[PDB]
């Protein structure tokens, strides 16, 4: 789980500055492939309550760093 | 010999991968033979190579589990001395000095061998030569040489990848293409050898030596000082040998030979103006050929007889050497003058084909030659020459001509390091070129090499380079690497091709190794007709261009993982097939019997002889041989030679060659026409043999496969088909089908290689090759054709995309709705490391990657997940102090 | 033009620019005066004047008795082939100055040369078009593209920049100039 | 192939007569220069007297003491005499027979390898 914890974390960041960059290759060739198996990982391990405080401010902080400043 | 420093035995989740040994090249050529490019294969997973890993034996990708005293897996500090002998066919290691129990033999002799090891990563090794390359700590076997003694002239030696050019290197790579192999004039005579002598004998006077039979440096006596009239017998035949042999090469030169003072303390010898006279610069080559003559029949006579430089041939002879014989033996001819008497074709993945826009990118030309450059759609050929067909428009700078379906002149030549760029723009349907920056001009006063073609399936950067060939890609990922860009396409408004892309495009080039297909329909000179009381596999081909085709069955047939009426038929576990001849198919270019997987062996013409065999005699700790294990690719029968005297004219029904193959004694033998064929082989344990037959097209029927069965023999769709296994009725169910060897097929190279730091230096202790850097890759196997490809190249291949797409989701389903017995058992198909590494990898189709994220979330993170979900609505609290507070 | 072009590219003189933009006035009185081809048209087929000779750099080339096309010289036998639009002096003059005066403006300014350039095919008049730049100047910066970042990252990289583009009047001005003879080329193109 | 085969040399007090016997069987071409070399154990190897056709022996600095060599071209034999014995005699002699005629070559490179060494024998003196 914590192993799954970096990896998601790391691959949740670098995946929304691609998205916000415009690359025209996402992965798996189409940005639906490239989000939606990552954040369907990332909302079973939410519900499943694995990530900790710090994961969760970061978390917020990456989905909208503005209101959850 | 060579050390390993430290050898990670678990840094990755497998065991590291070092294996040492010799290698073969194949068709002696600088391509080698071992480990494909691009894949996790070392040495000793092919006929070409022989390894060694410490413990096991690797050759045609099986262990033999070598003993030796203290056998272990290569650990650090390991001497690991290879002695290799080719004269004799016996390759010999010793671990630590302790020698193994067992060498290889009967290897195929042709082909140059050289040291190779496969160090997978996170491993340091050593190696060790003679002089200032490294310090032998062991002895040399007797009669053995160094390992640097075999450095090529005027080379220095060095190490590098023994047949991938990857080096790590982003946009800069020198894609090389394919490389070479790598009565009347008696008088002369006499009065050639007088010259000769007495030009001789004014350098031996020049020392102070007179005449006489005796020769002793003490008494200064030259027995050759007298003229040839007095010279006496022996010296006479001495120097009317070489004056014969001067005058024979001088005639054989290709002109016609015929007729048309000093201090002495001897005689006075009196040449001709040797100097004076001008000989003219062609005279001068073909009195260098002379030289050249001489000094390779001198080597033909030394060579009976020290490893000396003179034993190479004259081109790679030392200069000093070779002009010193050129002058010696041009004197001669100046006193005769004074009297007066598969080319490869790399391109962009398809998957970035664009069908609109303004795109660029730039080729370099580091050597000058067959260079052509591009754009193409995805259904190019590799076969096919890049743009002499309608599918890849293409331009030869070297030529100065564009390529579409046929030749037209285009534009000027270009020279090394002329840079090309490829100017496109879809909307406008326009496509040319730009060299060293400027724009050719075409034929009269266009400049656009092609136009009003349809857009169809968007074009891919191509470029095909010929033999010999050197050039470099760059598609335009940063604007900086590109030169000439501020020159065109900036103010024209076209975008580099890979600006926007985030990664490095995928390369999908031309593979050498050539695959066995299935037959399509549409293929020229091949239609397989499928005829129903026993089902047959006729080939009536009708182009017949194409002089031999090989022709193997889809799935193979195993033998016993260990070798050991109805009734006995179905006990029995021999399987028969049969192959018919038509009339008019001359037989002796048939060959008749089964393969293995490795064989990818491909020429004009086919002979058991060149059949890729290796032996591997593994002996005893006492050092007894007991086991001499014989390895091939093919096992097969000539038809002709199996054809009994007269078949081939009183035959009307043809010859029928029928295979019979004992899996549980791995036994293989032949029957022609109801006789038994002396010749028959025996495979190893847990072989897998292909039905297989290679013909040359003679007539419009060639052959047919039968597979019917013989008495108390069950038939092939019995060991080919599980379901079908006890019945002894012949089917043909429509998986197993005919396939033919071919080279249409495209290769992708990966993104991140294997970074190695080796030393590249001539240090001392030998030169060190180190690589600490991790890298894995996941491997998809086809268990029918026994083969395996990587998960990332199947974004080409729809169908195997497809069929695993399913297959993961039939996972999925399965372990769905918490089956935990089901998502046990799936955890050992579906690894933790193949999760991480599929869900991490940005390379990967969209289709497996979701599949794969799926059957992480079913078989792990899904009945807890589920369960929580479901009782979030529920609300219980407590009665304690947290809840309190 | 062809002797100094890279020169001219790699820095764009005043007298490069000035050049380009009096070039571009001919070939403007060339294309407006119906009278002007015909008469050049007239002279060159009385004159059998070999205009892909000129437009042809004199470099080091021989062919050594390969090739030769006496069939295909003797095939051009057209008057009216003698003289092409395309073989113009002028036009192929333009052509060779056409990347330095694309280096006088910024792609932004190249934008609003294209947008004026359709102004003009949309029959509207210069000091139309120059007014529809002078409303329009806004779009110049405002349009931004990775691709237009590098534009503007090479265009202050190349040394000179003797243009003003702080001066809206005189980027109009090098947008009308640019733009109406570019759709004059589309007209003869 | 050209090889000689070397018999002889046996051990007995020195001042004894010893005979060597070296026969040369090959190619009918390029019979010349028979002669032997010497090396003691660890030592610099030294020319020993070479006889060639017509009876021409060829001298050096290890020839003291009581010679006779003489050869026979009809069969390749070469008969070795050796009368007076020294301790320092002590090497092994190997018989050879090289084209190179009576130890000189003109041409130079291309023939001052072109040697037949033979096998050859110890010559041992108490």
């Amino acid at each position: 789980l914590d192993i799954l914890k970096a990896k998601t974390i790391q691959m949740l960041t670098e995946a929304v500055k691609e998205g916000s960059l415009h690359a025209r290759d996402p992965v798996g060739g189409t940005t639906e492939f490239l989000f939606v198996p990552l954040i369907k990982l990332f909302y079973t391990l939410l519900i499943m309550g694995i990530f900790h405080n710090e994961d969760l401010k970061h978390i917020l902080q990456l989905i909208e760093p503005s209101v959850f400043k | 010999e060579l050390m390993v420093d430290h050898t990670e035995p678990f840094v990755t989740a497998e065991a590291t991968h070092l294996r040492v040994g010799w290698a073969s090249t194949e068709g002696y050529s600088p391509y080698p033979g071992g480990g494909e490019e691009w894949g996790g294969n070392g040495v000793g997973d092919d006929l070409f190579s022989y390894g060694f890993d410490g413990l096991h034996l690797w050759s045609g990708c099986i262990a033999r589990t070598v003993s030796s005293p203290n056998q272990h897996l290569l650990r650090t500090d390991d001497v690991i001395s290879c002695c290799l002998d080719l004269s004799a066919p016996s390759i010999s290691f010793r671990i630590n000095g302790q020698p193994v129990q067992g060498m290889f033999e009967n290897f195929n002799i042709d082909g140059l061998f050289f040291p190779v090891v496969s160090f997978s990563a996170g491993i340091k090794v050593r190696f060790l030569l003679g002089g200032r390359h490294g310090e032998f700590k062991f002895l040399p076997p007797p009669g053995y040489a160094a390992c640097y003694e075999a450095v090529l002239p005027k080379e220095k030696l060095k190490v590098e990848h023994s047949r991938e050019y990857k080096q790590e290197r982003t946009y800069t790579r020198d894609l090389l293409g394919p490389t070479v192999s790598l009565p009347h004039l008696e008088r002369i005579r006499e009065r050639l050898a007088e010259n000769i002598h007495e030009l001789w004998v004014m350098n031996k006077i020049e020392l102070g030596w007179q005449y006489g039979p005796v020769r002793d440096d003490n008494k200064r006596q030259h027995p050759c000082l007298v003229e040839f009239c007095k010279l006496p017998e022996q010296e006479r035949n001495y120097n009317l040998q070489m004056s014969l042999e001067t005058l024979k090469t001088l005639l054989a030169l290709g002109c016609h030979v015929g007729i048309a003072y000093q201090l002495t303390s001897g005689y006075k010898p009196a040449p001709m103006d040797l100097s004076f006279i001008k000989l003219t610069p062609s005279q001068e080559a073909m009195v260098d050929k002379l030289a050249e003559n001489a000094h390779n029949v001198w080597a033909r006579d030394r060579i009976r007889q020290r490893r000396n430089p003179r034993l190479v041939p004259y081109t790679l002879l030392d200069d000093r050497t070779k002009k010193s014989n050129k002058d010696s033996l041009r004197e001669a001819v100046r006193t005769l003058l004074g009297y007066g008497y598969r080319f490869r074709i790399f391109r962009a993945e398809k998957t970035y084909a664009v069908k609109a826009g303004r795109w660029y990118f730039e080729f370099e030309a580091v050597t000058a030659g067959d260079m052509r450059v591009g754009w193409s759609r995805p259904g190019c050929q590799p076969d096919l020459e890049l743009g002499s067909d309608d599918r890849a428009f293409a331009f030869d700078g070297f030529k100065a001509q564009r390529w579409h379906q046929g030749n037209e002149h285009y534009g000027r030549s270009w020279q090394a390091g002329d840079v090309v760029g490829c100017m496109v723009d879809m909307n406008e349907h326009t496509m040319m070129f730009t060299l060293n920056g400027e724009i050719l001009l075409d034929d009269s006063g266009s400049e656009l090499a092609f136009k009003d073609f349809d857009v169809g399936d968007g074009f891919i950067p191509v470029c095909s380079l010929g033999v010999a060939q050197v050039g470099r890609m760059n598609f335009g990922k940063d604007v900086s690497t590109l030169k000439y860009f501020t020159i065109c396409g900036l103010q024209e408004g076209y975008e580099p091709f890979a600006v926007n892309t985030n990664r490095d495009i995928t390369m999908w080039l031309s593979k050498r190794l050539p695959q066995f297909l299935q037959v399509p329909s549409n293929h020229e000179h091949i239609e397989v007709t499928r005829i129903d009381k026993v089902t047959q596999k006729s080939f009536g081909s009708q182009n017949n261009n194409t002089d031999i085709m090989f022709y193997r069955l889809s799935m193979p047939i195993e033998c016993a993982e260990v070798f050991s009426d109805y009734e006995y038929l179905m006990q029995t576990s021999t399987y028969y097939y049969s192959v018919r001849i038509f009339p008019g198919q001359e037989p002796a270019n048939v060959w008749v019997g089964w393969i293995t997987s490795d064989f990818h062996q491909y020429d004009t013409g086919f002979d058991l002889d060149r059949v890729r065999t290796v032996t591997v005699t593994l002996g005893d700790e006492k050092g007894k041989v007991h086991e001499s294990i014989k390895r091939s690719n093919c096992y097969m029968v000539c038809a002709g030679e199996s054809m009994s005297p007269g078949q081939g004219r009183n035959n009307s029904n043809g010859l029928e060659i029928g295979c019979v193959v004992d899996a549980a004694s791995g036994l293989l033998t032949f029957i022609a026409n109801g006789k038994e064929l002396s010749t028959y082989y025996q495979v190893e344990p847990s072989t897998k043999l292909f039905p297989a037959v290679f013909a040359q097209a003679t007539s419009p029927n060639v052959f047919q496969f039968e597979l019917g069965r013989i008495k108390n023999v069950m038939p092939l769709s019995a060991g080919l088909f599980k379901s079908e296994h006890k019945n002894p009725v012949p089917q043909c169910p429509p998986r197993l089908h005919v396939q033919f060897l071919s080279h249409v097929l495209w290769s992708r190279m990966p993104n991140q290689f294997l970074k190695v730091d080796v030393s590249r230096i001539s240090e001392r202790q030998g030169w060190l090759v180190q690589c600490l850097d991790p890298l894995q890759f996941m491997s998809l196997h086809i268990p029918e054709e026994n083969r395996s490809v990587d998960i990332l190249e199947l974004t080409e291949q729809e169908e195997l995309l497809q069929f695993h797409y399913h297959t993961l989701r039939l996972y999925s389903a399965v372990c769905a709705l918490g089956n935990h017995r089901v998502a046990h058992a799936l955890c050992s198909h579906v690894d933790e490391p193949q999760l991480l590494y599929a869900i991490e990898n940005k390379y990967m189709p969209g289709l497996l990657r979701a599949g794969y994220y799926d059957l992480l979330i079913d078989i792990h993170l899904s009945s807890y997940a589920t369960a929580r979900l479901m009782m979030n609505n529920e609300f219980i609290v407590p009665m304690t102090e947290e809840t309190k507070s | 033009v062809d002797y100094n072009r890279a020169k001219w590219l790699k820095e764009p003189n005043p007298e490069a620019e000035e050049l380009f933009r009096m070039v571009a006035e001919v070939f403007i009185y060339w294309s407006k005066s119906h009278n002007f081809k015909r008469e050049e048209q007239n002279f060159v087929v009385q004159n059998e004047i070999n205009n892909m000779s000129f437009l042809i750099t004199d470099t080091k080339s021989k062919m050594s008795k390969a090739a030769i096309s006496d069939q295909e010289r003797k095939k051009m036998k057209r008057k009216g082939d003698r003289y092409s639009m395309q073989t113009s002096l002028i036009v192929a003059a333009l052509k060779r100055l056409l990347p330095i005066g694309l280096n006088i403006c910024a792609p932004g300014d190249q934008e609003l040369i294209a947008l004026a350039k359709n102004r003009f095919s949309l029959k509207d008049t210069e000091e139309e078009v120059r007014d529809i730049i002078r409303s329009n100047i806004h779009l110049q910066g405002k349009l931004e593209d990775p691709a237009i970042r590098w534009q503007m990252a090479l265009y202050k990289d190349l040394p000179n920049r003797t243009e003003d583009p702080s001066d809206p009047e005189r980027t109009v001005e090098r947008v009308l100039g640019i733009a109406n003879v570019l759709f004059h080329l589309e007209q003869k193109s | 192939q050209v090889q000689l085969q070397e018999s002889g040399g046996g051990l007995m007090q020195a001042g004894g007569s010893l005979r060597l016997s070296c026969t040369a069987s090959g190619s009918i071409f390029s019979i010349n220069s028979m002669g032997w070399y010497r090396q003691a154990p660890g030592k610099q190897r030294e020319l020993v007297a070479t006889i060639t056709s017509g009876n021409s022996i060829n001298y050096a600095d290890s020839v003291k003491g009581r010679f006779t060599i003489s050869r026979d071209n009809a069969k390749n034999t070469v008969y070795l005499q050796m009368n007076s014995l020294k301790p320092e005699d002590t090497a092994v002699y190997y018989c050879n027979a090289d084209r190179v005629p009576n130890g000189y070559n003109p041409w130079g490179t291309p023939n001052d390898e072109y040697d037949y060494w033979g096998q050859g024998t110890q010559v041992t003196v108490s």
